[PDB]
RNA sequence: CCAGUUGACACAAAAUAGACUACGAAAGUGGCUUUAACAUAUCUGAACACACAAUAGCUAAGACCCAAACUGGGAUUAGAUACCCCACUAUGCUUAGCCCUAAACCUCAACAGUUCAACAAAACUGCUCGCCAGAACACUACGAGCCACAGCUUAAAACUCAAAGGAC
């Protein structure tokens, strides 16, 4: 009963959402940076549909990535996407932050249904040395 | 980059349940062994203070190791008084 | 399962290095953590959204926002109502983990003999 | 500690992972999907 | 304690009895039981929103007059309602209303605040948190919002139940001074919809 | 995935090494010595480690 | 010429195994392949000697994702030359030379063997190299020696002390 295995692309796909292939859902990424939300749905072949950041909801500063503020961002990004035509979408979440599963939630709440849960967050494997420590 | 796109890290999800989906991927996240190695990563850990941290982990899993055993093998005795002798 | 340990600490016998340096003496206490509790997270945010989504695409009347206004009003009642329930039951009934005093009294029955 | 190998079991068995996936023989960030048909070996906690 | 951990206060509920009840009676019985209050009398006058009203216009416990005032600006207005029906012209029963249920609920409709204010600071700055409430303590708001705007005393020439009988008039027909301080409060509370996270309870 | 086993002497590793990756249509590999030529350590399973051997002083405290 | 998918994509290192004690005289060393291999089937034996030896700082050799002392500013206190942020010079590096420091602390010396003052790692039996038997002065001056010139190894002297010092 729906196996959350990694779905490989073999023939073949036998689950269809109103019309629509696992390897041709929609994109939606949404960066939860730590004092920041974006929500920039973006489609398979690199389309606007969604570009609603809380920066232009009004404040510029720390409020942007926060609980209600990252909600209504979603809700109104959502919205957006339904009026040009989205609903199934595979979101791509990006960095550890209160825009993880607030914004979720919004997109739930404008009408878009989430498939997958994807995320490529940045692992560097002892790569670029993070910035140095701090103290309070 | 050269590896394959949208395969892994795919926790599909279904009813309109996301808690359910998202609670699953954290779990995965968790047992993988990587959230806190990206929460250390936000910032430089400084060799010195990585093997401390990696010391007293290995330190508190051993302690919180030995506590579940003891909690196993305890939890027998929760009656009440069976003898009431005293 | 238990993993290895002999070869972690600075002893007589022990030609290795201390790999593992305990702040403090491996002595399983008599007593056992205690749970997290409070946390200012301020519930409620699917219906306070949707709330000024109304707000937003009405003005401020309480006769045009009713649909929603109380659903919000029902879901900061349900909000306060469990809160409520978990006050009582952090007495009753405790969620997750077991009541420490359990664990302390079987200790105290049986405590530990490292001093021989 | 869920799997249980031994030391030296374990050992040959990483370096191996490790070869593979440094020659070309696994994929690194994820399981090779043509070789799925495997019984449960490990504890999988994840996904119960 | 001026209030003696033996006697108790008394239950007033009479309409039920008319007709597990016999040993809650009995119990209730057995207990010490006190006078009842004069100001906050219990009859069938009592009122609780009215009551309410007439405790907060109370000043220097004179709870008395508090009530004379309200029952006579009542008076006033359906006084008025009779010069614009009865007293001067013709009965027109048609097209006016002399029910004060209706004022009462559309002030309950649209005089209640729904949106909390409570300054927590976090580090060393104030920010104001909109935390909800249930409905008691929006109740509670609404009529203490009614009541201190009755009570301007700053006209310097309006008189108290002049003062009260007008302000009435002016937030019955969903206006006044009261749902615009409402609607005040939820344009500040919309005006922060990102501090909504730091609160304690 | 092509495997061609041969015996090469010592001091030629690293040379056909540089040798494979200097050519185009080779991906990649690393030469790694004949698997089966080492001899396996028998081992017979976990043995059973036992607990602490004292660690700490005998004092009331 | 900034934030999000894809395409030619880092002269630094490898995450879960790291829940393993593995190898070295010490620091130290874990993604894979290799050129060689770790003396002692009697032990200790030089700080008049030989080999060296975390990082730290310097002269050239290129710059890097990131950080980069001092620096510029922003809010800041009477004051900040610091605690929050952005960029950077030498630098964290190798390709060629160094100086020779450490909380090099597991502050428990090597060899064979047995069942306590307090913190700590309970006591030792026989043998051996080095060191000490007051504190600041004294990781110092004076000597001696060093590719090192504000440096490094041993290293004091007069005065003051009623003390310095470790554990509970
Ligand atoms: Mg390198
Ligand atoms: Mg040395
Ligand atoms: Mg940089
Ligand atoms: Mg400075
Ligand atoms: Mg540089
Ligand atoms: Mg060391
Ligand atoms: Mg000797
Ligand atoms: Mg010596
Ligand atoms: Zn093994």
């Amino acid at each position: 009963k729906f196996s959350i295995y990694p779905p490989i692309p073999g023939e073949e796909s036998s689950l269809r959402w109103a019309g629509k292939k696992f390897e041709e859902i929609p994109i939606a990424h949404i960066k939860a940076s730590h004092n920041n939300t974006q929500i920039q749905v973006v489609s398979a072949s690199n389309e606007p549909l969604a570009f609603a950041s809380c920066g232009t909801e009004g404040f510029r500063n720390a409020k942007k990535g926060t609980g209600i503020a990252a909600q209504t961002a979603g809700i109104a990004a959502a919205a957006r996407a339904k009026q040009k035509g989205v609903i199934h979408i595979r979101v791509v979440v990006k960095g550890l932050g209160p825009g993880r599963l607030s914004a979720m939630h919004g997109l739930i709440m404008g009408g878009l249904e989430v498939i997958s849960i994807t995320d490529n967050t940045p692992i560097p494997h002892n790569g670029c040395r993070p910035r140095k420590a701090r103290k309070l | 980059a050269k590896h394959l796109k949208f395969i892994a890290r795919t926790v599909m999800v279904q009813e309109g349940n996301v808690e359910s989906a998202y609670r699953t991927l954290n779990r995965i996240l968790t047992m993988d062994g990587l959230i806190e190695d990206i929460k250390h990563r936000r910032y430089y850990e400084k060799p010195c203070c990585r093997r401390q941290r990696e010391s007293y982990e290995r330190c508190r899993r051993i302690y919180n190791m030995e506590m579940a055993r003891k909690i196993n093998f305890l939890m027998r005795k929760n009656r009440a008084d069976p003898w009431q002798g005293c | 399962a238990t993993p290895s340990l002999r070869g972690r600490l600075a002893r007589f016998g022990n030609p290795r290095k201390p790999v593992l340096k305990p702040n403090k003496p491996l002595i399983l206490a008599n007593r056992v953590g205690e749970r997290r509790r409070e946390k200012g997270e301020a519930t409620c945010i699917t219906e306070m959204s949707v709330m000024m989504a109304c707000w937003k695409q009405n003005e401020f009347r309480d006769d045009a926002c009713r649909k929603e206004i109380q659903g919000f009003l029902d879901c900061a009642a349900r909000a306060q109502e469990a809160r409520k329930m978990r006050s009582i039951q952090e007495t009753l009934g405790e969620s997750g983990s077991l009541l420490p005093n359990k664990l302390n009294k079987l200790l105290q029955r049986f405590p530990n003999k490292p001093y021989l | 500690h869920i799997t249980g190998l031994c030391g030296k079991k374990q050992k040959e068995i990483t370096k191996a992972i490790k070869r593979a996936q440094i020659m070309g023989f696994m994929p690194v960030t994820y399981k090779d999907p043509a070789y799925l048909k495997d019984p449960k070996v490990c504890n999988i906690r994840y996904r119960e | 304690s001026r209030y003696s951990p033996e006697f108790k206060d008394p239950l007033i509920d009479k309409e039920y009895y008319r007709k597990e009840e016999k040993y809650v009676r009995e119990l209730k019985k057995t207990q010490l039981i006190k006078a009842a209050p004069a100001g906050k009398t219990s009859s069938v006058f009592e009122d609780p929103v009215i009551s309410k009203f007439t405790n907060m216009m109370m000043i220097g416990g004179n709870k008395v007059l508090a009530r004379s005032l309200m029952i006579q600006t009542l008076e006033a207005v359906k006084r008025k309602q009779f010069e614009k029906y009865h007293a001067a012209s013709a009965e027109e029963q048609a097209t006016i209303e002399r029910n004060p249920y209706t004022i009462f609920h559309q002030a309950l409709k649209n005089c209640e605040p729904m949106i909390g204010l409570v300054p927590i600071l976090k580090g060393g700055r104030f920010y104001q948190v909109p935390v909800p409430l249930p409905d008691r303590r929006r109740r509670f708001l609404a009529m203490k919002w009614m009541i201190t705007e009755c009570r301007d005393k700053k006209h310097q020439r309006t008189l108290m139940p002049e003062k009260l009988s007008h302000k009435l008039l002016e937030a019955f027909h969903n206006q006044g001074p009261v749902i615009k301080r409402k609607h005040d409060l939820h344009k500040m509370a919309e005006a922060n919809r990102a501090l909504a996270h730091y609160r304690w309870w | 995935y092509f495997l061609v086993d041969f015996y090469a002497p010592t001091a030629a590793v690293e040379s056909m090494v540089e040798h494979l990756s200097r050519d185009i249509d080779v991906i990649r590999g690393n030469i790694v010595k004949h698997p089966l030529t080492q001899e396996l350590k028998e081992c017979e399973g976990i043995v059973p480690v036992p607990l602490a051997e004292k660690l700490y002083s005998t004092k009331k405290r």
